[PDB]
């Protein structure tokens, strides 16, 4: 994340993180319920093996409330691929159930059409990691979130110099100094609604963080209920 | 109208049927005698950042 603030305590609970092999995170997850994580399709590839870890806001000291999940189960959506990012999803079943408390908590799936009427056309979301805090950076050792504007498909199209398809959308602002970035990818875009938080996207790509003319690019979410729903019976 | 207007007066979901607001809630909620509220069912429901 660049720009924005700390998440404060309990503030982010379905927050998750991707761990590598030598305890490093190299992407991020949302908290769907005790066994399921939702994740980006291409995080699936930057790591061998890795576990998933949730309760945890500073990754230099030990809060008391941090656990680690090994998977089970790696769902990737079929339709993935690498030219374009279209179908940027995956679902992680893991072996051990995730014990909700303080700072361990999911976010509510919302239902097709009422969140594209209602939540998506809400003037901010909000987006969440432990990813860089600039482009040329390094990453973040504290957890942190950012307000987003959601931005106007057309402007949104404009601006790219890649093709923005019907599973993607953009969130963020023209000029000023604040984004998601790297490291950031597979995490949570939330949607508040009368003080609950609903998922509304996924982490996905840019063309590098924060540069002008250009805006965040986002899984969406909305597309994929039915498909989510599939993953978390099978 | 209906759910375009203040969304029903639904705490969460608001569809329209038969020239009506139905009111509905995400898993873990159960929808209140008036219809409209939703309702925890049990510890750490979806969308709820944490106080203890
Ligand atoms: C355009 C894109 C890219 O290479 N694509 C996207 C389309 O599919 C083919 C490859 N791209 C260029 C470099 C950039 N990699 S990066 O700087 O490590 C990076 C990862 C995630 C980034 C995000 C910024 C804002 C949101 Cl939301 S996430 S910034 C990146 O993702
Ligand atoms: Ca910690």
């Amino acid at each position: 994340i660049v720009g924005g603030q700390e998440c404060k305590d309990g503030e982010c609970p379905w927050q998750a993180l991707l761990i590598n092999e030598e305890n490093e995170g190299f992407c991020g997850g949302t908290i769907l319920s005790e066994f399921y994580i939702l994740t980006a399709a291409h995080c699936l590839y930057q790591a061998k093996r890795f576990k998933v870890r949730v309760g945890d806001r500073n990754t230099e000291q030990e809060e008391g409330g941090e656990a680690v999940h090994e998977v089970e189960v790696v769902i990737k959506h079929n339709r993935f691929t690498k030219e374009t990012y279209d179908f940027d999803i995956a679902v992680l079943r893991l072996k051990t159930p995730i014990t909700f408390r303080m700072n361990v908590a999911p976010a509510c799936l919302p239902e097709r059409d009422w969140a594209e009427s209602t939540l998506m056309t809400q003037k901010t979301g909000i987006v969440s990691g432990f990813g860089r805090t600039h482009e040329k950076g390094r990453q973040s050792t504290r957890l942190k979130m950012l307000e987003v504007p959601y931005v106007d498909r057309n402007s949104c199209k404009l601006s790219s110099s890649f093709i923005i398809t019907q599973n993607m959308f953009c969130a963020g602002y023209d000029t000023k100094q604040e984004d998601a970035c790297q490291g950031d990818s597979g995490g949570p875009h939330v949607t508040r609604f009368k003080d609950t938080y609903f998922v509304t996207g996924i982490v996905s790509w840019g063309e590098g963080c924060a540069r002008k003319g250009k805006y965040g690019i986002y899984t969406k979410v909305t597309a994929f209920l039915k498909w989510i729903d599939r993953s978390m019976k099978t | 109208k209906l759910c375009s207007l203040d969304n029903g007066d639904c705490d969460q979901f608001c569809h329209e049927e038969q020239n009506s607001v139905v009111c509905s809630c995400a898993r873990g909620y159960t929808l209140a005698d008036n219809g409209k509220a939703c309702i925890p069912t049990g510890p750490y429901p979806c969308g709820k950042q944490t106080l203890e």
